[PDB]
């Protein structure tokens, strides 16, 4: 029973914690990052931020 | 490609020179750095003009306008 | 254009007076943005001047 209750649940997305970007509907710096090459070649790397207290998310590039 | 008269940068005239440059190279077997120097290239800019030539008229002189192939 | 992905046009040209020298009285043949270097990471164009 207890092993059929742990296999039913879902994957967690634990992204990586970090504390410098400001998030900006509950200003709680526990905002999780994800950075990529992404846009063209022509401009440097794309970086996108959410945070994980409210659910915010926003782009800097 | 003849040498340049000039010096692109400072107005100097480096074009004379060539051909006591290249007399210290093998006759007096010097390097490159005191054989530009002795010629009173100080600068690095007609260094730049000196150093870097490629002399493309010795190949041109063995040939006529007439009758290339491909 | 250089052998690093950095091309650009000519937009002015200047005369040796107007050009900034050096305490040596060198004279730049051109002169580029430095906005043009950190975006594209092109360090081996700064190690190769």
């Amino acid at each position: 029973a207890k092993q059929n209750l742990y296999n039913a649940q879902g994957a967690t997305i634990e992204r990586s914690v970090t504390d410098r970007f400001t998030c900006g509907k509950c200003k709680e710096k526990k905002v999780s990052y994800y950075q990529l090459q992404t846009r063209s070649a022509d401009e440097p790397l794309t970086t996108f931020c959410t945070c994980e207290a409210c659910g915010n998310r926003w782009k800097f590039s | 490609m003849i040498v340049p008269v000039r010096c692109f940068s400072c107005g100097k005239v480096v074009g004379d020179k060539w051909e006591s440059y290249l007399n210290l190279l093998q006759e007096d077997e010097l390097d490159e750095g005191t054989a530009l120097s002795r010629l009173g290239l100080k600068r690095y800019c007609c260094r730049r003009m000196i150093l870097t030539h490629v002399d493309l008229i010795e190949k041109f002189l063995r040939y006529n306008p007439l009758e290339k192939r491909d | 254009a250089s052998r690093h992905g950095q091309k650009g046009t000519i937009g002015i040209t200047y005369r040796r007076e107007d050009m900034p020298f050096t305490a040596e009285g060198i004279v730049p043949d051109l002169i580029i943005n430095p906005h043009a270097i950190p975006s594209r990471m092109t360090v081996a164009h700064l190690i190769e001047c």
